């Protein structure tokens, strides 16, 4: 009947009431305790969403949604699920007056089939008119770096974020493909950009003062097997009961991995990577051959050498071929911060890039780190899609005033239930202001006294309060996204307004 | 006690009132292995959930009759035999016996499937066309994921043209099969992309550096039950650790034997081996050399029907690759589906085959869940299109249970006897069928009902029937004010649907009327 | 015991146990075509339990 629709009404805004906060660049950020006692924050809707596990029907439906939102797209996982959801209470009042959830739901058919023909209108293809090359993206890092604490060395770090784009096929791009490394200590403005790939190096072990940070054209091999003798779980038990013959029966097992020198050696790789820590047996003679050696490396690391150089992983040292090695143009390690640093520079075919992040404190970083991310997904879809809209208040003010003069022309139920559809879209809006700590009272209805001039560009100010044109702000946002909005959020709504009753079974 | 009886149903039967028709709702069943899963289809929910009440499962037996035995009609059944026991509740409070009641319910039994002969006017001529199946499987595709109707039409109606075999007057031999005919589902892509293909499709992985074969016709594929493994003896022959000596003759043994028994089968010319169980790490390692595609099939179920399509035979040795055992199949190529690369098997024109794979795109997994389910239920109807009243049809959404109505209230006044209470009382439980229709679509209850009666009933001087009787349940929505005639989208009830129904739906009702008394344990 | 080199040698052993079976059923193909084998309306049923 209609109590478990009721029911269903909270369980949404109790999901949506999560990812309020985390609506924008500047809003809040949410706190979950995972099961496996690790702690977990972040912005994004598409991770707060993952880790919850909700058994609840309709707040999984929201949580499925967004994994679409971010597989076919990967932006705006938070505010589909906060559009989504604005329908549930929108459409509760609707329910005890006798209007069914059926016509509610054919009005969003049609209104949404209205508003995407508008956001084609509004998405202007604009590519060296009143803009060069290098100007273009650099002016578009410096929108999600605003009111930030890099406002001041925003300058320095802009250069470093175009590079990495630039650095890779404009045709294909990735956000995974672009690592970053927190190095703890240090100045913000003296951190450098890599071409190459880095780890994290923690490997502890003594040997150092050599493998100098100038090399020439080192070559890289991969290593599958422990170059250390020592057995970790094994053993075995030999005694003999003569006196003289212990001399001898202490001696020798060393001499069988003689018989992977010769193998390796003729090769002549001097980078020597594995996904296992490599032991204390030889730091040396690798480097009386100009051979480098790096143990404790993380196996996510160990797939970006393969893209880079070209190499590949053998289990033994006998079948490698020659061809599988590979070299950059120029090596370089830097002490500071307490711990040395290994990075690549100069690959001509590495298909990623890392980029190292310099701070006073690792907890300061990681709110550098994440803002970055905000501003690569504004560079990385301008060359990728020509077409744009006016965001940050602008689109979702027009979306709703279309609506309201459209519905005039409709007679029957479908009137009250599209103005209920422009008037769920102010939502999206509302949280911006409350985030950023503007007034959401004050700027509803001064933003609305502009907007209806004639002007469909008008947006939200997100450093001054104030109203005004987003243009001028450099604000720019994908049409791929608005688009896909509003047919992922009227989807998953469809879906939780048509089941009247929740059943669930044990066992 | 035969209230309570009919009130435990009465709770359950407005889950069923909202099953049948595109606006109507459904529900959401939690699986015992943590899995949500929703489908319109109430056969498929009634086998998921318990329920120990045994009056309930008369209605379930009563609807796996039209979920096998017929394409459609499993939420029509629920719908008749739920409505039949609230009716009854003014004769059994007048006094009346269970007797006149079951007895009224077969007398107007006859009188109704008399009438179902004159209520067909048009025919199948089964002429198997690609326009003209659009006509029988538009309607049971429908009423699930609304909208999606136009496109998923073609899909089913090109499938089930590739199944039925090319044959003229010949009625004896069935042609068409329910378990031929598999759907897939990969996420990603759109609806638009969809298409027909001739063949089961394999979206496993190609497991070695082959990914297809030549354009040639006729490739050889072997199918293999027994796994790749060394060749051994079939009396005794167990392979046992005693001395390292033998540890040498275990690892260079198997592969000499291994490439031995690879080397016969490539100079046949077999350019593919099927193995249903698991492959073995050094034979992917030969089969790469010799240009032969790796293919895993580890559902045993498959096999079976894959002997009807390429006419290759399992063999349960190994390394003896029998050519009368061998099959022949056009092309095997790789292509993306859903994102990812897939090895597609499918032919162009020699070796027609019967099995036909509807590939399908979306993003939801479980939107993709009910239209794999639909496919399923839509050409399970073309079993019911054979000489058994397959080509006759009857208008469908509330247009023949409205006009039922006026001709069994003509035989209630011409039947004497203490009858006349049940014929009337039989014509009003149809009234529930297009009252739900209107209620589902967001329209009033004081609206449909009263336009239908007016459109269905009229003062002609003359026998011969005017105007027009097929004045369905508009969903409205649309247009201005009124109805529509059903017939000119194409949407009709099929005979074989509809009369088979009608037993089920009161052979369901008589037996919980006929029973008193009930008694259980506690469980 | 089926001792084999090659899989095409196992078929010669094999088929040498299948003669017991080959060898009674032409004694029984040869009981329909002695009695009304050509006459119509005739047929020929094994039960084999």
């Amino acid at each position: 009947g209609k109590g478990q629709i009721i029911s269903n009404i909270n369980a949404c805004v109790a999901v949506q009431e999560a990812l309020k906060p985390t609506l924008g660049p500047l809003g809040s950020d949410i706190l979950i305790v995972t099961s496996n006692q690790k702690t977990t924050i972040s912005n994004d809707g598409a991770t707060i969403l993952k880790l919850l596990d909700v058994v609840h029907p309709a707040a999984k439906t929201l949580v499925d949604i967004s994994r679409a939102q971010d597989a076919e797209v990967g932006d705006g996982t938070t505010s589909v699920t906060i559009l989504a959801g604005e329908l549930m209470k929108e459409a509760k009042p609707f329910l005890e007056e006798g209007i069914s959830s059926h016509l509610i739901m054919k009005g969003y058919r049609k209104a949404v089939s209205l508003a995407v023909e508008k956001i084609n209108e509004l998405a202007v293809d604009i590519t060296s008119e009143k803009s060069s090359g290098r100007e273009l993206l650099e002016r578009c890092a410096r929108t999600a770096m605003s009111s930030k604490l890099i406002h001041n060395n925003a300058d320095f770090f802009v250069k470093m974020c175009v590079d990495a784009v630039l650095s890779l096929d404009r045709n294909d791009l990735d956000d995974k493909l672009i690592g970053i490394k927190k190095i703890p200590g240090g100045a913000m403005e003296e951190s450098l950009f890599i071409n190459g790939v880095a780890f994290k190096k923690t490997f502890s072990y003594a040997g150092f003062e050599q493998q100098p940070k100038k090399f020439n054209n080192p070559k890289i091999l991969s290593l599958n097997v422990e170059l250390e003798l020592k057995a970790e779980k094994d053993n075995a038990e030999v005694r003999v009961e003569h006196v003289e013959d212990y001399q001898a029966i202490v001696d020798a097992e060393w001499q069988l991995i003689f018989e992977k020198l010769r193998q390796v050696e003729e090769t002549g790789a001097n980078i020597v990577l594995s996904k296992l820590p490599i032991g204390d047996l030889a730091t040396q003679f690798f480097a009386d051959r100009n051979i480098f050696c790096a143990g404790r490396v993380s196996a996510d690391d160990m797939n970006r050498v393969i893209q880079a150089v070209g190499g590949s992983i053998q289990s033994t040292t006998s079948d490698i071929k020659p061809e599988h090695l590979g070299t950059c143009a120029l090596f370089e390690e830097m002490q500071i911060g307490s711990e040395r640093y290994n990075l690549f520079q100069g690959c001509p075919q590495a298909k990623t890039c890392t980029l190292l992040l310099r701070g006073g404190a690792e907890q300061v970083i990681a709110e550098v780190e994440r803002s970055l991310h905000d501003a690569i997904m504004i560079v990385k879809r301008a060359l990728q899609n020509k077409l744009i809209v006016a965001g940050g208040g602008a689109t979702e003010m027009e979306v709703s005033k279309c609506l309201r003069d459209y519905s005039k022309t409709i007679a029957g139920k479908q009137q009250m239930i599209i103005n209920a559809f422009a008037k769920a879209l102010e939502v999206i809006p509302r949280q911006l202001c409350e985030n950023a700590g503007f007034d959401a009272i004050e700027i509803l209805n001064k933003l609305r006294l502009a907007h209806s001039k004639g002007e469909k560009w008008y947006g939200v100010v997100f450093e001054t309060e104030n109203i005004g044109d987003n243009f001028a702000k450099f604000v720019w946002e994908p049409a791929l996204v608005k688009i896909n909005a509003l047919n992922s959020a009227t989807e998953a709504t469809n879906l939780i307004l048509s089941v009247d009753e929740t059943i669930t079974n044990k066992g | 006690q035969i209230i309570k009886s009919i009130a435990a149903i009465r709770e359950l039967h407005q889950m069923c009132l909202t099953s049948m028709g595109p606006c109507g709702r459904n529900k959401i069943i939690v699986n015992h292995l943590g899995k949500i899963i929703i489908t319109n289809d109430a056969a498929t929910m009634l086998r998921e959930l318990d329920i120990v009440h045994p009056a309930v499962k008369v209605l379930v037996m009563a609807t796996e009759q039209q979920k096998i035995d017929m394409g459609d009609g499993t939420n029509l059944v629920m719908i008749l035999a739920g409505e039949l026991l609230n009716v009854s509740e003014k004769l059994i409070s007048m006094g009346l016996s269970a007797v006149e009641i079951i007895q009224g319910y077969n007398m107007a039994r006859k009188f109704t499937l008399k009438e179902l002969d004159e209520m067909v006017v048009g025919e199948i001529t089964d002429k198997n066309d690609k326009n003209e199946l659009l006509k029988m499987i538009k309607p049971v595709i429908s009423s699930k994921k609304y909208g999606s109707e136009d496109i998923l039409s073609e899909l089913v109606s090109e499938a089930v043209s590739h199944v039925l075999p090319v044959a003229q007057q010949a009625g004896e031999i069935p042609y068409f099969n329910v378990d031929s005919i598999r759907v897939v589902k990969i996420m990603g892509g759109s609806l638009s992309n969809s298409t027909v293909i001739k063949g089961m499709v394999f979206n496993r992985e190609p497991e070695g550096h082959v990914k297809s074969l030549s354009e040639d016709k006729k490739h050889k594929v072997a199918v293999f039950t027994c796994p790749l493994d060394i060749a051994n003896t079939e009396t005794k022959g167990t392979v046992l650790l005693h001395n390292a000596q033998e540890m040498l003759d275990f690892s260079k043994g198997e592969e000499k034997q291994i490439d031995a028994m690879m080397k016969e089968i490539a100079d046949m010319g077999v350019e593919c081996i099927v193995a249903g169980a698991g492959v073995g790490e050094l034979a992917l390692h030969y089969l790469n050399r010799y240009g032969i595609l790796v293919l895993k099939v580890p559902s045993k179920f498959e096999l079976r029907r894959l002997c009807r399509v390429c006419g290759a035979t399992p063999l349960p040795r190994l390394g003896a690759p029998t050519p009368e055992e061998l099959g022949l199949v056009e092309t095997v190529k790789t292509m993306e589906i859903g994102g990812d690369r897939v090895t597609v098997f499918k032919q162009e024109q020699g070796e027609i085959s019967r099995t036909s794979t509807i590939i399908l795109r979306g993003a939801t997994q479980n939107n993709l869940d009910d239209i794999e389910r639909a496919i399923d239920d839509g050409v399970a109807a073309v079993k019911g299109l054979m000489k058994p009243s397959g080509g006759k049809l009857l208008p469908g959404a509330g247009a023949t249970e409205i006009e039922l109505i006026s001709r069994i209230t003509k035989y209630g006044e011409r039947t004497p006897g203490l009858l006349q209470l049940a014929i009337k009382q039989f014509a009003v439980a149809f009234e529930v069928v297009p009252r739900t229709l209107a209620e589902t679509a967001g329209l009033d209850v004081n609206e449909v009902l009263p336009n239908l009666y007016a459109a269905h009933n009229v003062t002609e001087p003359g026998a011969v029937k005017t105007d027009h009787l097929y004045k369905g349940v508009d969903i409205d929505g649309e247009s201005d004010e009124g109805v529509k005639d059903i017939r000119e989208e194409n949407i009709y009830d099929m005979l074989a649907t509809k009369k088979f129904a009608i037993n089920v739906a009161t052979e369901a009702a008589t037996t919980v009327l006929s029973i008193d008394q009930i008694i259980m344990a506690k469980k | 015991g089926f001792f084999y080199s090659s899989a095409d040698q196992r078929d010669k052993l094999a088929a040498s146990e299948r003669k017991f079976v080959d060898a009674k059923l032409k004694k029984i193909i040869d009981l329909k075509n002695e009695v009304c084998g050509m006459d119509p309306d005739k047929g020929f049923v094994i039960i084999n339990q």
